[PDB]
């Protein structure tokens, strides 16, 4: 499809969005589950019960 | 007065990843410039 001067074409929609949400929570829960392992063997004091 | 500290290694091993991951985030992140207003 051929552009006339003067015309732009975007795209938009809710599919946006996700992309960065997923991303986001893609980026954090690694992390919050690494907040877990720090927090769970202070108990035990040894990785493998965690 | 570190004596507690260094008997948990493995704690500040694990701070010490989550800051380093937390550093280049921020820095990844940050807005970088020149000459900033002064005027």
């Amino acid at each position: 499809v051929q552009l006339k001067p003067g015309t732009s074409v975007a795209f938009s929609g809710q599919f946006e969005l996700l992309e960065r949400a997923n991303h986001k929570l893609k980026l954090m829960v690694p992390m919050t589950l690494m907040i877990i392992f720090v927090l769970l063997y202070l108990a035990f004091r040894r990785v493998g019960e965690a | 007065i570190i004596r507690r500290s260094v008997a948990n290694r493995f704690l500040v091993l694990m701070g010490a990843l989550f800051l380093s991951i937390w550093g280049t985030w921020t820095i990844i992140n940050t807005p970088v410039d020149a000459l900033p207003d002064l005027s």
